[PDB]
DNA sequence: CGTAGCTGAGGACCACCAGAACTTTTTTGAAT
DNA sequence: GTTCTGGTGGTCCTCAGCTACGTTTTTT
């Protein structure tokens, strides 16, 4: 009757829109209105934990009850990231987890989301669809299926690989090699 | 990628060690000597008697930050051994890999070939430069018979045997080994590769590049999370941290004997230095153990290349990598740990 | 790259919270270096470890009444660097046999 | 001070090691405090911000004497030794227990017994004490209720039968935990189990304590030389300590909830040091959590005798004792590891 | 040409002519460049001046009392150099416009 | 080859200058508004009544640091001179010249040879970079007159009437120079010369940059060792910075109004920055003093490569440079003096 | 303060000068002392650490007068001018005689004539001061040769010639150098020239005063615009200020030789302010070279008449308005230049 | 010329005409001078070593420095930096003690021995002015070296007597041409402490008419 | 023993205050 | 208006010294 041991955190769900192997090198090798804040929130069908980072509750009369409290509220989302707008929606993929994970919470829909922008200090809003919840089903299941299996992946090098701190580590250049085939049959001739 | 950092030779006895926000104080009968910062700081090594204070023991250990206690005249006593950081899983295929002999045997043949392609190269590169010191034809000989050991030492699957065929890399070396040296043949009195634990001079020296080899690589092997001095392909038999000795083997006969050799040729100590006991055993005077250490670190500074990509190393990272190396074999990285060749 | 930097600074004893942040600035900045003189610290350090010290030391220390310098020489410092009285240091690329 | 067995549990602090001939001396400051051979000593393990004479450590890491040094508090910070002595079999044998699945029955049957003997010993004492204002034949039915899940658990074989018969007494032991509290009942209840953000002080506190007495068996559990993050019952898990779990569901009962249940009572606490935000959960005050742990000083400092061996000690000591009969089980000098138990 | 070059000097006064020694030395350094902190000065000068102001110090303090460092930072000194508290110094390669 | 020093311009009124060791200290009745090195400086431009001690004057005149007094628009209020050097050779040399017409009339055949190629060179390139906005046709057509004219301007040999072709040459340019307007309404629009009114808008300009660009070049003349007072150009009205003028001929085609035009086109001041009294001329406010001050040392400090000499230097090194090649041809290095050619 | 040949001068250091409507004003840390007019001036020259106003200069300048500044002692500082400068024409004029012979042979023989006539009843002043001690007639003979070469140069027009009655004149002027020192005989005399290297005591004096004429006379030339390294009797040549030295031959006498017989006859310095030198050279000392140079400026304050205007003048003064002179005659109406004819 | 004693040159005018023939005209035509790291140091060392009025013996010999000697037959002034006085019944007695002593001149100069005679030249001709000021013969000369620190000997032969005759002849007549030559520019202008003035660069290359006339047609 | 909190006791260090003064040859001096 | 010299005083700067303590639910 162990149901702590089968959730991982949410954060790791952004490793798998950059460098697919970073996420085995720090979670497996173990190497390294109201404004509420610090949200634990867990989904039992997509079976996964995280912390949300400030949720906007505000009062309207077609909005959603909140336990405690009589009326209906809406939850909007809000993430501080930095950086500078992206093409690879590598921090899209959080907020519409923890979206459906606050939606799968309360059983209904929702189609509103906000994120910060630091460097630029800039509100930016993003609507959902199915399209972006059915990739997510995927990905997580898939991260599951690597998990358990205790399995390093290998992916390519690409030019960010001199940005990810673990490329003393992460070792990129052992990707495209000749294996120790070569050296044998080198030092052989030599 | 990794920035080599200092070591601390302690030599002054009756003296003490402590911790002080981030920084190391050396202190003496409430006088200090100094202070050091920890963040560039990547050993210390205590000679005669020192002591620590626990809480520096405990910052150093958990920031692999290795201490080393040595008696006199560098005699091992009392390594510090902190914590387990974690990485269970490389740990737990490391001891799966033991108690199997076909495994043992695949990486014990990587690792006497690699011991045979140093010696055989660095025998014929110094018979290469300077012929005229030395018999030529006799050094091609033993290249010969060596090159023919790789096949045997790679077609091989018994510990057993290769532990044999190591006798006969000994039998081979050992005798040419002593017109090695070029100068000084009357005052290093020198009765080959031969070792004796009391000494016999002309091996102090060997047995002092031997312990310091041997803290730098057990370091280096418990930095990247596992352990390999009791491991699975070099012998059970306890007492003898010797595994760490046979991850060096590759190494021993090339950076220590071979920094030996250099420092005999270039004259740079000589007999007045070394003293012999009452007993028969032999000891170093002070100054030369000074001059000893100082061409050690200096030796490390340098820098050099790799045979696998070409990236710039110094000396110092050459045990580091071959640690890690190790790991990145048993994530399914590579076909087989490939060791170091030159 | 494990440069070396040299940090100065300044700090008022005169108002409030001037002997506090004098002892505070002094000893967050020793672990980091050494003491060449009297607030001139010198230290070897990479970029991460610089930028760590620059956010943890500019909070010590209070603006409009402090002041706080940083200058960076480089990986040859070796050459642009000269002690001429009698105050000798110690690097930290000898061997360090004491 | 000197256990029995063949090691030195120096509690207190500020104290001086030092060697005079073959023997151990304590000395509190510059007073010869104590004195003891050294002929048979298998370790040393010193407490305190203290030092060790290096002439001391010197001559023990000849004799395969490895010397521990923790913090006063309980923080494990070194350990001192030649080439490692008796660590290697004792890892490797770990191993490869954990690997294998019949002895891993054994030793989490083993442990289920001890805490389920702890559980009926604790119930029969209070209905015992206090037999005035209590469910007492429904005490006496779940102490029967215990000896059938006694027999069942050492005639257990099986590890989803021995994860599911101790999950079935979890529920009893929740009801007769809340039945337990008997002074200030009023404003403190149990009326449910919390883990994730705990609902209810009781879940707190609760949480706080398994906290402070898992980082304390951790540190037992790597002061003798066995790995913590790999289990025997639990299964294997990064970033998680298995068999300190597996030591905290044999020992989560004298020792920990009798603790929260004194300081319910005596009127020890009060609910306004604690907080309520939003969810259930309890924010600790500064000065609820100074107290805390002044009373788990306090409790750690009390005397005792151990069952088994029949010697006084105090009750900080007991952790490491236990880790201590574990270790000398995969040796081999031992045939079982009794926590509590008659054999 | 006219590399930026940062000298630090810490005269001993309880000898006997130390208040002379620092008087001296500060106005001899001054002649040449700005003051930016106590016992620090920054200056603009090229291998000629900074050959002139080395002999003029080392012939000004006596050794075995004192000390004094010097630093040169190169032609970039621009993107070298960063400043945080409240003690600023005028740039003599500004349109210099009062 | 120098170092093209920094430059000093004072504007607050009421400034003091006093001398400090080797230090410049900026006085406001015992009020200080800094201190400078003088090793950086060059040029110090006064401001309205600003009161220099004499030993100031004395220090910077004996290091060739020039000193110009102007009270509030830039006029020809006072310079300062200090004595005699060891260069009587290269006075005598250049007064003998002087003496004699001849050398005199190749001296002017090159200056205005210099006035044809740098004014036909800006034009052209102003007609290639830019469409139809601009009048193409009739600015080849002046082109190709100013080519025309300037093979019989290379071989004169009288002063009189080579003045009379640089003037007329002026004005054939001037009625070209009428149209720039591009990008700036009607209100900056040339309306012939104004000597001592700045009775419009640019013409403002056009003189606080003609005193700002004589002020350097007597400096440079006054630095290179010659004497500036007896011109090889104009009829020698005594009383004169002749010499002065006499150089700065060629740079004004490029130096100041190509400034002044690029400034206009790119906005870089608005109608409102001029105001006027009762009549007032046009006057500058100390903003756009600020700003035009700003501009000219920002542009100062540009690099290009020389033709002749074919080496990279500041854009603000020409008048010094170009001056000194006069110096060299005083000798008779050269066959004869080397215009400007950008 | 004292106005002369419309050029305002000023003597007393620290006195400051400002403007008022239209005329110039002398100040001395608030408090009055002089005022004068503008209107015709041409010129200002000062010898005060002053800074004057300005608005002084503003004006000044814009109506083409030309102010300079010297020092307490009489070096040159700056000459702050608009564009006239001062001299432009003055000092074509001058390069332009500078190669032609008749004009220059004449002011040579102006500089011959004026010198050797001061110097002539120079020595029959002494012979009158002093008839006793002295073998006058030797003298009187020499003045009789002396009027004679007056009367012949008055007619000259050579210049290698004028050289030549120049060496026979310098060479009576040495043969007649010996015999005025009339005290301490012992060890300062006189026996020679020696420019280079001095030899035998009193004549390094000499060339140490020759000297410092010369950068007086220098400042003199600066402040009229005249070129002082280009002379007319002396060739021009790299490193020396040939019309300085032209300049200073009528000076030569009173101002350098009188001044060392005084510094002599009244036992202001003796041999002990002599160092010697191993080759037999004589050299100087730092308390004799002070001495010396205190002496020299309080002989410099002393108030004298002007032969030629009558004006009352101090000794420091009289070679700058003879350059003025000098200037005039390059352009003025001046026949001649006045020679400084004083008895 | 009002003794004829007028017309002496430097000494100091020698080694710069030796050198850089240019430099020389440079120094002694134009009066210009501009200092770079080396020269300001020998300079310094120069000051250093000029300390007059105290003289040292050690029973025997003497020392005299900064000495003004001059010749007539060159017709040279100049200041010598040492000349050493030695104890021997030789030489001609000399004015300021008793007995007879023997000249010995050295010169102080900062750099390593050159190639070229250069710096021997000076004492050479130095060598020449001693003998026309006490009458006697000197064949014996002395250097130190400050960048090695070390002593260096140089006899005295006719041979150098004579060249150093012929250039102070070649140089006196360019002075009184006012005459600036030119020279080769090799790589020794780079320590040429007057470089950005002789402009060595513009000698080697092409004259003013055909870049003109090209630039003014194309 | 290590981490903070406060003292205290000398050194470094710069801005003022008051006072006395304020002048000097001609020659050497680098070059990877 | 500058240079140098004593002399004063109030602000930075580090070391020596004495008192009083030492534990926290597990996020990148
Ligand atoms: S830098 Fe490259 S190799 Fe390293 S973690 Fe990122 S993607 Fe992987
Ligand atoms: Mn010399």
């Amino acid at each position: 009757s162990n149901e702590e041991d089968r959730y991982l955190m949410l954060s790791g769900l952004q490793h798998f829109q950059f460098c697919k192997r970073q996420w085995a090198l720090i979670h497996i090798e173990q190497q390294w209105k109201l404004t509420v804040r610090a949200m634990p929130i867990q989904s039992k069908n997509l079976q996964i934990s995280g912390i949300c980072d400030v949720v906007e509750f505000v009062q309207d009369s077609e909005g959603i009850e909140l336990s405690g409290v009589s009326g209906s509220y809406k939850a909007f989302p809000v993430e501080y990231k930095r950086g500078k707008p992206k093409k690879g929606d590598e921090d899209i993929v959080q907020l519409v987890a923890q979206a459906m994970c606050l939606e799968e919470m309360l059983v209904c829909r929702i189609d509103k989301g906000y994120l910060f922008y630091n460097e630029i200090k800039h509100r930016v809003e993003v609507p959902i669809t199915d399209a972006l919840r059915d990739k997510v089903v995927q990905m997580a299941k898939e991260m599951h299926h690597y998990y358990e299996n205790r399995h390093t992946p290998k992916v390519k090098t690409g030019p960010f690989c001199n940005n990810c701190s673990l490329q003393s580590i992460c070792l990129p250049k052992l990707m495209n090699k000749r294996s120790v085939k070569r050296y044998i049959e080198g030092r052989l001739s030599e | 990628m990794k920035k080599l950092l200092n070591t601390l030779y302690v030599t002054q006895p009756d003296t003490y060690l402590s911790l002080d926000g981030d920084n190391v104080v050396l202190l003496k009968e409430q006088e200090k000597l100094g202070r050091l910062p920890l963040h560039n700081l990547e050993a210390i090594v205590g000679f005669g008697y020192t002591g620590a204070s626990p809480a520096l023991m405990g910052y150093c250990a958990e920031r692999n930050i290795s201490i080393t206690f040595l008696t006199k005249n560098g005699r091992f006593l009392a390594r510090v051994v902190g914590e387990s950081r974690g990485n269970v899983v490389l740990r737990k295929t490391q001891y799966r890999i033991s108690e199997n002999d076909q495994e043992s045997t695949k990486i014990a043949r990587n690792f006497i070939t690699g011991k045979v392609y140093n010696s055989k190269w660095m025998l014929e590169r110094m018979t290469r430069e300077h012929p005229l010191r030395v018999n030529v034809e006799q050094f091609k000989a033993t290249s010969q018979l060596l090159s023919v050991m790789m096949q045997e030492i790679r077609n091989c699957d018994s510990l057993e045997s290769l532990r044999g065929w190591e006798g006969q890399a000994a039998i081979n070396y050992n005798k040419v080994f002593d017109q090695m040296i070029l100068q000084q043949k009357e005052e290093f009195a020198f009765h080959g590769r031969s070792r004796r634990p009391p000494k016999d001079n002309v091996n102090a020296m060997l047995s002092f590049a031997y312990t310091l080899l041997a803290n730098d690589v057990a370091a280096a092997l418990e930095t990247v999370g596992l352990d390999a001095y009791v491991g699975f392909m070099h012998q059970d038999r306890p007492g003898r941290a010797s595994l760490a000795l046979d991850l060096m083997e590759e190494l021993r006969g090339l950076y220590a004997d071979r920094f030996v050799l250099s420092l005999i040729n270039r004259k740079e100590m000589t007999a007045d230095g070394f003293y012999k006991k009452e007993n028969g055993a032999v000891l170093m005077t002070d100054e030369a153990r000074k001059t000893f250490l100082k061409a050690w670190q200096t030796k490390k500074q340098e820098k050099i290349t790799h045979p696998y990509l070409g990236e710039k190393m110094s000396w110092g990272l050459v045990p580091y990598v071959q640690a890690l190396l190790l790991a990145r074999f048993l994530r399914g990285d590579l076909d087989e740990y490939p060791p170091f060749l030159w | 790259g494990s440069m070396l930097v040299l940090i100065t600074y300044d700090v008022q004893t005169s108002s409030m919270g001037g002997t506090k942040r004098l002892r505070k600035v002094a000893k967050a900045c020793q672990n980091y270096g050494q003491r060449v003189q009297n607030s001139v610290f010198e230290c070897i350090v990479d970029s991460t470890q610089l930028t760590s010290l620059k956010l943890e030391l500019t909070s010590l220390i209070d603006e409009e009444k402090d002041s706080l310098r940083i200058y960076r020489l480089g990986n040859n410092y070796k050459t642009k660097v000269e002690h001429i009285g009698a105050k000798p240091s110690i690097d930290l690329e000898d061997p360090l046999i004491f």
